């Protein structure tokens, strides 16, 4: 009934 | 690391060649889910999964787009260092016991995959079958390289041989692993 | 030539020992096939793995709430997720079907070998014995490792070199979490 | 969507305010946001939180034991914390932000010394004229307004310099108009100074 | 904080809009956001490194970019009547915290015929306050303007004052029942009976109109309701 979730990547910094 | 059960929630993937990705979740080794990127559609890979588990494919097309942009400030980092072709290795065998006329299942497992770009078809009797053919996504291994596995759905028959043909880039020509009865 | 080609990979890799009380999270920044960053649970920390990684490691702990919101993981998505495994997966129960081949036509006094196929089961912990006459074999099984269908089923083939004598009967024996009881498979020398 | 609050709430000036929220449908995997919004301004984070508790500079949050309640708890309710709070669940996976209905707080001074009045006041450049009723009690309602008459609603003013604090409301019309005639329809008390 | 631009803005039907975001430095996530007394917090689409991650379910006309710098632009095209709504900037750094900015308030007319700037008038304390309380309240009215784009502030002596100082929240409409009716605002300035007694302090309620730019045409023979500041003043007396 709850969705799951999954692991969130860092963005790197390269703006 | 030791441990009693290892789960991926979140084996993430993308390449420049395409471009292409995939979203996954992996439970001692087996596919739970992979979100069809470009449905945005969760497809469980069991129908106890599909009962009560639920999870948004939004968050793998958020994931992704990072990966994209991951992707693409290492490449200026690492000199454009472009990923090395392994030789992928192919076994054939059946899911159970075949015994001439009971209906069997072909299983072809193509492993050390990378990068994970490849081509696994069937050919019986030379001709290429396309009916009862289905296989899984890209399965994550400890060494970073893939493996994926094949299915084909076929009744034994001494009239019938069968074989798995791999395309790979690490492959000089396509590899052909034969099974028969 | 071949098609030059950049491959990323972030995998969020949750091990778990003892049930609920040893869980740890490695999250995994991979280049190509090379690790060059990641989280560990244990450490608390993002770290840099190749010379690849210290840039990233260095932006990702100078972000407050990035790195709160990776330690939270351990909870939000480790945790939380094995609850579920514990409705749906680690209560998954597929009996095996045993079965006992030979691998020649069957001769007294002849060389053959016995295939005793354990196929279709689930979870991987199984325990298979060759017998013969009430006595366990041990010199000439070969079994092969576990394989994976990747359709959530696992399968094992243990293979026997035997000479069937007259009157020899041979057992498979097979243990696994989905049986009550071990299971036993026979298996006799043609008359 | 799945966060439930009080429409609207009180609460005294200086003491702390208790705005409840509650969420029983709420995921092991949910974040608990509260976010505030000043009219005629943007939302303005406050704080988060998954379980127990969390503070910062601005406020502190209480997150039950079994998280099917929360409270967000201002420590010094000043003037300027008036507005619409709202309680919301967020999974922080780089998804949208969805509102509830919010709860309406309002923040009431503490009268030391009410000396209700009515003023008139004159136009500086000219027979136009304002009513001013101030320096009543904050539990008086200026209530409302006939057509051609215009009323405002309370308004605290606070006078740093002096450490003083008082309620306010004008009342004006382009008649007839007089100062008892302007806010007879609220509940005035009757100790309301009307100078000559 | 996030910034955003413009904070006001006239338009009528048919019309396009672009609106400017600048997020949080260091952010890389920008969130567009529609809110409305109506339907309240409506999602439009959300930018993470110059593409479009998340999408909501407002139509085409309704479109985004992001630039290098993370900054963002959103256009509106077509413009209709219940299109006038704040148009929210939310930032973030990545998947975390969403931080707002102050939102383009843009309200979409008919036509330009009922905007008006604003009368302001100032209202000297009275003389009874003085001697019963020592101290002096004066009264600013603002009255006759549309829409009600307009920032009310204090100024004595040629220097901002906010402590005494009390404005309403909403500006009241004159008209309550006619749909193009004009607003009024009211505000409060409380001081010391003596300092509003010295001749020499100057007592200043300055009003802020946002109306038409130079850009929209004016066919009526009135004075064009551009964006202009209307004031009234105040001197002390003994
Ligand atoms: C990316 O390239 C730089 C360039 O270094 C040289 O590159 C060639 C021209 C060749 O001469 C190589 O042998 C050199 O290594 C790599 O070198 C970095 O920068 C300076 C040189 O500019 C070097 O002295 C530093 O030691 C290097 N810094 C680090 C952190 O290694 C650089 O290593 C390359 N990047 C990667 C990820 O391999
Ligand atoms: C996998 O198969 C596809 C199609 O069977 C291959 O794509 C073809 O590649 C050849 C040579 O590169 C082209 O001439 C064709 O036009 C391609 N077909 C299409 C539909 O685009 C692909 O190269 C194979 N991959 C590998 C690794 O062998
Ligand atoms: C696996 O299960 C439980 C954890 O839930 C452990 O039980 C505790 O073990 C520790 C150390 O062995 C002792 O305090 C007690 O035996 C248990 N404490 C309790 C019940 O409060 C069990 O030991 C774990 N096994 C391991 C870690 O090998």
């Amino acid at each position: 009934g709850q969705v799951e979730l999954g692991g969130g990547p860092g963005a790197e910094s390269c703006q | 690391i030791v441990a009693d059960h290892v789960a991926s929630y979140g084996v993430n993937l993308y390449q420049s060649y395409g471009p292409s990705g995939q979203y996954s979740h992996e439970f001692d080794g087996d596919e739970e889910f992979y979100v069809d990127l470009e449905r945005k559609e969760t497809v469980w890979q069991l129908p106890l999964f599909r009962r009560f588990r639920r999870f948004d494919p939004q968050f793998a097309l958020t994931n992704i787009a990072v990966l994209k942009h991951n992707l693409n400030c290492v490449i200026k980092r690492s000199n454009s260092t472009a990923a090395t072709n392994e030789v992928p290795e192919v076994t054939v065998f059946s899911k159970s016991p075949v015994t001439l006329g009971q209906p069997n299942t072909l299983i072809c497992l193509v492993d050390n995959i990378f990068p994970p770009v490849v081509n696994i078809t069937w050919l019986s009797n030379g001709h290429s079958v396309t009916e009862g053919v289905s296989e899984t996504s890209f399965l994550s291994k400890s060494d970073h390289s893939f493996f994926k596995i094949s299915y084909l759905t076929f009744l034994p028959s001494a009239d019938e041989i069968y074989d798995c043909k791999v395309e790979h880039w690490g492959l000089d020509e396509p590899l052909l692993k034969h099974w028969e009865p | 030539d071949s098609p030059e080609d950049f491959v990323y990979q972030f995998k969020g890799m949750c091990y778990f020992t003892n049930g609920t009380e040893r869980v740890r999270l490695v999250t995994r920044y991979i280049y190509n096939r090379e690790e060059y960053a990641r989280f560990d649970s244990d450490v608390g920390v993002y770290r840099a793995v190749t010379p690849l990684g210290p840039p990233a490691a260095e932006y990702w702990n100078s972000q407050k709430e990035v790195l709160e919101r990776t330690r939270a993981e351990l909870d939000t998505v480790c945790r939380h997720n094995y609850q579920l495994e514990l409705r749906t997966t680690l209560q998954r129960r597929v009996e095996p079907t045993v079965t006992i081949s030979p691998s020649r036509t069957e001769a007294l006094n002849h060389h053959n070998l016995l295939v005793c196929s354990v196929t279709d089961f689930y979870p991987a912990q199984i325990k298979v014995r060759w017998f013969r006459n009430d006595q366990e074999e041990t010199t000439g099984v070969v079994s092969t490792p576990l394989i994976r269908n990747g359709d959530w089923t696992f399968q094992i083939l243990v293979m026997l070199e035997m000479t069937p004598q007259r009157g020899d009967v041979y057992t498979c024996h097979v243990e696994h979490p989905s049986l009550q009881n071990p299971i036993i498979v026979e298996w006799r020398a043609q008359s | 969507m799945k966060t439930t609050q009080p429409p609207s709430m009180d609460c005294a000036e200086g003491r702390a305010a208790n705005l409840p929220c509650n969420h029983s449908t709420i995921s092991g995997n949910e974040y608990v946001y509260w976010y505030r919004q000043i009219h005629s301004q943007g939302p303005q984070y406050i704080i988060h939180g998954l379980k127990n508790n969390e503070t910062n500079e601005m406020a502190s949050l209480i997150i039950t034991e079994d998280r099917k309640s929360s409270t967000l708890i201002l420590p010094h309710a000043t003037l300027r914390d008036t507005a619409v709070y709202y309680c919301i669940v967020s999974h922080n996976a780089g998804n949208m932000l969805t509102f509830g209905g919010g709860t309406r707080l309002m923040v009431k001074p503490h009268i030391q010394n009410p000396d209700p009045a009515v003023y008139q006041l004159r136009d500086s450049k000219s027979d136009k004229s304002v009513c001013l009723f101030t320096d009543f009690d904050s539990q008086t309602n200026v209530s409302q307004s006939d057509s051609d008459v215009y009323i405002t609603d309370k308004c605290v003013l606070d006078m740093r310099s002096m450490d003083f604090k008082s309620n306010s409301a004008v009342a004006w019309s382009n008649k007839d108009f007089a100062c008892a005639n302007a806010f007879n329809n609220s509940i005035i008390p009757e100790d309301t100074f009307f100078p000559s | 904080g996030v910034t955003q631009t413009p904070r006001y803005l006239i338009k009528t039907r048919g019309q396009q809009v672009t609106l400017s975001c600048s997020p949080i430095s260091g952010h890389r996530s920008v969130s567009w956001y529609q809110q409305t007394p109506g339907q309240g917090l409506q999602f439009l689409f959300e930018y993470f490194s110059e593409t479009q991650r998340n999408k909501g379910n407002f139509p085409g006309r309704f479109s985004g970019r992001q630039f290098s710098n993370s900054r963002s632009e959103m256009n509106v095209s077509t413009l209709e009547l219940g299109d006038s709504a704040l148009y929210l900037c939310a930032s973030s750094l990545e998947r975390e915290t969403q931080y707002f900015g102050p939102g383009t308030r843009l309200l979409v007319l008919e036509d330009l015929k009922n905007v008006f700037p604003p009368e302001v008038a100032v209202f000297e304390p009275s003389e009874a306050e003085i001697s019963h309380t020592q101290k002096a309240t004066l009264v600013c009215l603002a009255t006759g303007f549309f829409p009600d784009h307009v920032e009310l502030s204090w100024w004595v002596n040629g220097k901002e004052v906010h402590s005494g100082v009390c404005t309403d929240p909403q500006p009241l409409k004159e008209q309550p029942a006619l749909n193009d009716s004009r607003y009024a605002l009211s505000s409060r300035l409380r001081v010391s009976a003596t300092f509003w007694q010295n001749p020499r302090n100057h007592f200043r309620c300055q009003v802020q109109f946002y109306g038409l730019s130079e850009n929209d045409e004016w066919t009526q023979d009135r004075a064009k309701p551009v964006t202009q500041i209307v004031s009234a003043e105040a001197w002390g007396r003994a």
